[PDB]
RNA sequence: UUGUUGAUUUUGUGGGUGGUGGUGCA
């Protein structure tokens, strides 16, 4: 679970 | 006689209801014998085979049942084959509120003064009572006394006032488990249990805080631990590791008859 | 003095949908934002990186500032309203492109990968989860009025018009009833982009207003108003 | 020893000496059963001097002591399991305190001390605790658990136990408390006693080997200081104090109504109801969940 | 007046974005991105989810953009994760493009300060405290921590004295950047916050609680 | 112990240091 100031992750 | 009452005796008689007298005299023997202090809760066995039988009713069952549970009974051996009639007792879809409530209170009264084995034992029993009885639900948690954010300062007045004349209305010494007044008070043991010295039996005692995600406890994972299975299971460590030595040193280790470790203690 | 629930365990509250109506919300529609795609690769045309080819497009290229919705939109679901389930996003592209936000979309932060989403979005006219079980933003017929709840109170943000306290506004509104806000990501502009679709126009503050300052400030206020937290 | 086989002597004399980090224990426990009330000050010396040096052998080879000593611990059970206190003597509490000095104690898991305070704690409550020599060795052990939890402060159930049938032991019963299980009735303090005098509340070990109506109420009042450093360390603390107060409130209401003169019950019953009086008994709130996204 | 470190006495909301990511790397000097540059970070050994320095930008666009900031009560201060402080002049007005921004902080960093023709952006030295007003109340935002309504906090607390909330910009970690100099850490809002949109709460609470408008 | 050499290393125990650093000043 991503939370707060996460950003997408990049492949 | 009242251990193989149930099995080998009344199903060969012609009328097992003539028990009834035998037995609840049985279930009723109070003495100053310690020894003759177990009869009823053997005789509980054969009383409540004769009752599913015939449909018959002890007067005043869950008032005597509740009379029963005392610190010797998580002690004595037969402890199992009590809590095993415990569940169907308790399993009844007419139990009043305030009736399971003091069964969870006097529990959780008892526990306090109890081995680990004997919480490892309980604190499934009343996590399983309570999910059964939500409405025992309040025990562990009174709402009205929340200090809520946004509650209002008039609020916050009327709390500290409310909060200032609460007095538990419990009482140890009825023994009518619906005259108590258990279902008003609240659980404080659980969460001194909560600060357990063992860290598993915390854990156990940490589920409270945690929400009730679980359906129900499995009783046989809990029912079997003693001492001996906690010293046992340290005996053997799958895992070995430096110890943490403390940085702190005492001069002497014991009082004399500069630092002492033990003061009280003389060497 | 009162026992409690059935179930006290916390869900989560089920996530606001242009289809259903009747629940209270507060909806923020993000009028005149300026999204465009043009092959080089298609690329969201921007202020700043594209300068030469908006001016052969022959559009004021100053009107040509993506990162300002793409900031509301940041500071806008990452309120705590949206993690309360209680707010729904409108987008309006200048060019007349409606786009629904579902609130459980997240954007990302950096602009440039948010570009990449733009002109997916715009070309596919949907995305997709990672998941693949819902589809988070997708291109919507106008007029927006039909996507609204039946029942909605309608208001922009007009630095001319009477300045207001957000929070007491929320309170006076009924409870049924919801909220829709239109803010103008423009840079500059007049506040008649949603004038045939509002009722009444309010400013918010004496001073201007950013627009992502002014979506975070009026959703403070119904978190306020609305005991969010 | 240390000295003729150093590290740099030789190869393998890390893991010799490691094995004289087991060895000096075994000789420092070994030393405590032997008599020495004879020169108590020179053992007193010697005795100190050699944990001295197994503390410096510990800080190199602490991981030989960890297996020495639990394979100590796994000793004493099985000895307890078929001699009980029989098994038990001086240098069994000894162990006790030495774990303690050299080992964190104030920690959830370790390897020594955890296995020391569950197996203190069954001697706490499976011992009959019979005699004024068994009070006396529960007494040691009492504050032996105590000192594990000095900054941890967590609650040992047993403590209550122990405390509660020792308090009742020295008053028989008072025919009030039925749910306290005694196991000796002829240890009754008797009425005649001052409990004026001002008696010494420290209990030698080699005396407890040895084992009159004086050591009773040294080792009472030993149990007594006790208890009121666990109500004013570890029980004030705990949600459910006022609880965990009434069956030793009670027990101390009885000791000074049978002991007018005696003091100490009143002390801790002042201090009991002072604590009380600050102490804010509300109705838990432990289902606050917070709410999700 | 514009609020300045040397003025003291005046009360303002002091706002601190400890642990900026800002760092300078040259090939020409260049703000190092999380995107813009993997392969060169990769090099570095540094992992690029703590390597992030818009979050700062936006938490900047934020607090520069409130109406606090607008009214003279708010100076902002920023604690690079390298130890480089920087304080903001409240009259300053920031590039709101990434690009622009980037290419500012590599000009203040290695010029030490911006000039425009009073310095629009400068470098101070450490420690923070000295910065701060004499008399002045330090918080900082954990989420752990009780959640309290910031209106009724700003209300509660005196008046000569001045706040100061520590914000993370960080991407990732504990929330022990600032447990020296701050006294106690408080909860703004009960769930998980970002740190633009924890200090737009903030600013909203001072503005509510000072009338600000 | 060395790519034939000779105490340079090898084994074990303790053990400090950013340092053929760069750059701006006098």
């Amino acid at each position: 679970r991503f939370k707060g100031d996460d950003d997408i992750p990049y492949k | 006689i009242l251990l193989i009452l149930h099995k080998r005796i009344i199903p060969h008689f012609h009328t097992p209801t003539k028990l009834m007298d035998f037995l609840t005299d049985s279930y009723n023997l109070q003495s100053s014998n310690k020894n003759a202090g177990v009869v009823p809760i053997l005789a509980l066995n054969g009383l409540f085979e004769l009752m599913k039988r015939f449909n018959l009713e002890y007067p005043n069952f869950y008032m005597k049942l509740y009379q029963i549970i005392n610190p010797d009974l998580m002690h004595v051996k037969y402890r199992a084959r009590f809590f095993r009639l415990m569940d169907v007792f308790l399993s009844s879809t007419h139990l009043s509120a305030h009736l399971v409530a003091s069964f969870i209170k006097k529990l959780a009264r008892l526990t306090l003064e109890s081995p680990p084995s004997a919480i490892v034992t309980v604190i499934p029993f009343i996590y399983n009572l309570i999910r059964k009885h939500p409405n025992c639900m309040i025990m562990l948690h009174n709402p009205a006394f929340i200090s809520n954010p946004f509650q209002t300062p008039d609020q916050v007045a009327n709390l500290k006032t409310l909060k200032e004349n609460y007095v538990d209305p419990f009482d140890v010494h009825e023994s009518d488990p619906e005259l108590t007044h258990a279902l008003d008070s609240s659980l404080w043991e659980l969460a001194s249990l909560m600060e357990h010295y063992h860290p598993n039996v915390a854990t156990l005692a940490k589920i409270f805080a945690q929400p009730f995600k679980k359906l129900s406890y499995n009783m046989e994972d809990f029912l079997d631990w003693n001492y001996d299975s906690l010293l046992n299971a340290e005996s053997s460590r799958k895992l070995k590791t430096l110890p943490t030595l403390e940085f702190e040193a005492f001069t002497n280790v014991f009082d004399n008859e500069g630092n002492v470790y033990l003061p009280g203690v003389a060497w | 003095q009162k026992a409690l629930p059935a179930s006290l365990v916390p869900q989560a509250p089920p996530v606001l949908t242009s289809k259903d109506k009747i629940t209270k919300r507060m909806i923020v529609v993000l009028a005149m934002a300026s999204l465009e795609t043009h092959k080089i690769k298609y690329v969201l045309l921007n202020c700043d990186d594209h300068q030469g080819l908006l001016k052969k497009m022959g559009r004021d290229i100053s009107e040509a500032r993506p990162d300002i919705t793409h900031q509301c939109l940041l500071t806008l679901l990452d309120s705590p309203i949206n993690k309360a389930g209680k707010l729904q996003v409108y987008i309006q592209t200048s060019r007349g492109i409606l786009i629904e936000v579902n609130p459980t979309v997240r954007i990302p932060r950096t602009f440039k990968r948010f570009s990449g989403l733009m002109v997916q979005l715009l070309h596919k006219l949907s995305i997709r989860s990672v998941n693949s079980e819902e589809k988070l933003l997708k291109v919507i017929k106008n007029p927006i009025t039909d996507h609204l709840p039946t029942k909605c109170r309608k208001v922009t943000l007009s630095f001319d018009a009477p300045v207001i306290r957000v929070q007491d506004y929320i309170e006076k509104l009924d409870d049924d009833e919801s909220i829709c806000v239109f803010v103008g990501a423009m840079a500059r502009g007049k506040d008649n982009f949603a004038d045939e679709y509002v009722d009444e126009k309010v400013g918010l503050s004496n001073y201007p207003l950013s627009a992502s300052v002014a979506c975070s400030k009026f959703c403070h206020g119904a978190e306020d108003a609305w005991n969010i937290l | 020893i240390i000295k003729a086989y150093q590290p740099k002597l030789a190869e393998g004399n890390k893991e010799k000496l490691g094995k004289f980090t087991a060895v000096l224990l075994r000789h420092i426990i070994f030393l405590s059963n032997q008599n020495y009330l004879k020169n108590v000050q020179s053992f007193k010396r010697t005795q100190n001097a050699l944990i001295s040096i197994l503390k410096s052998l510990s800080e190199k080879y602490n991981r030989e002591l960890s297996e020495e000593c639990r394979d100590y611990i796994n000793e004493m059970q099985a000895r307890y399991k078929k001699n009980h206190f029989d098994a038990l003597s001086n240098g069994d509490l000894v162990f006790f305190s030495i774990i303690g000095i050299l080992f964190s104690t104030s920690d959830q898991y370790h390897l020594v001390i955890t296995p020391a305070l569950i197996l203190m704690s069954q001697f706490l409550e499976q011992i009959k605790f019979n005699s004024l020599k068994r009070i006396a060795f529960g007494a040691v052990l009492v504050r032996i658990v105590s000192q594990y939890q000095r900054i941890s402060k967590r609650y040992i159930p047993e403590v209550v136990y122990f405390f509660q049938k020792i308090l009742l032991t020295f008053i028989v019963k008072p025919l009030d408390f039925e749910n306290i299980r005694l196991d000796s009735y002829e240890l009754g303090l008797p009425l005649d006693v001052d409990f004026t005098k001002k008696r010494s509340t420290i209990i030698p070990l080699h005396t407890l080997s040895t084992m009159p109506v004086d050591q009773c109420v040294s080792v009472l009042l030993n149990v007594m200081e006790s208890l009121d450093a666990t109500i004013s360390t570890v029980w004030k603390s705990l949600p459910a104090f006022n609880e965990i107060i009434l069956p030793i409130q009670q027990l101390l209401s009885a000791y000074t109504s049978k002991y007018s003169d005696f003091e100490k019950p009143r002390n801790i019953l002042n201090k009991v109801e002072k604590l009380t009086k600050f102490t804010e008994h509300i109705p838990l709130a432990l289902q606050n969940h917070k709410p999700v996204s």
